[PDB]
């Protein structure tokens, strides 16, 4: 007829811990922007995703 | 003249293993959505089952 099959209880969660917060003020608010034909690139990492 | 008693060896197959398979969880797991886009399409799989 069918299968038998449990059911979890709970969930975990586990994530990387890289809590040195994010500053996406000097990348979304800057004062000075890059132009179309030269854009600046930077590799944002180990930050937060807020 | 003379005889001689051979011997010659014949290899025949019978079966298989038997083996039983089911849609809901081979296809995709334990989700629930999943098995509810499959109850639409049908009984494909307790046709092979
Ligand atoms: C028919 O062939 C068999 C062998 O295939 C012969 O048996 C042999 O006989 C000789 C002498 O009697 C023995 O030294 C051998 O050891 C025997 N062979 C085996 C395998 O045992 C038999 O003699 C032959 N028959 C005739 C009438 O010649
Ligand atoms: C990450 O580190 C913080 C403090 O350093 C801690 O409170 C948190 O539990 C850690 N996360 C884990 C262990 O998943
Ligand atoms: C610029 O971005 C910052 C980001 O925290 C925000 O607080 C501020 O209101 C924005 N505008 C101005 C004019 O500073």
């Amino acid at each position: 007829t069918s299968n038998f099959r449990v059911q979890p209880t709970e969930s975990i969660v586990r994530f990387p811990n890289i809590t040195n917060l994010c500053p996406f003020d000097e990348v979304f608010n800057a004062t000075r922007f890059a132009s179309v034909y030269a854009w600046n690139r930077k590799r944002i990492s180990n930050c937060v995703a807020d | 003249t003379n005889f001689t008693i051979s011997v010659t060896t014949e290899i025949l197959p019978v079966s298989m293993t038997k083996t039983s398979v089911d849609c809901t969880m081979y296809i995709c797991g334990d989700s629930t959505e999943c098995s509810n886009l499959l109850l639409q399409y049908g009984s494909f799989c307790t046709q092979l089952k």
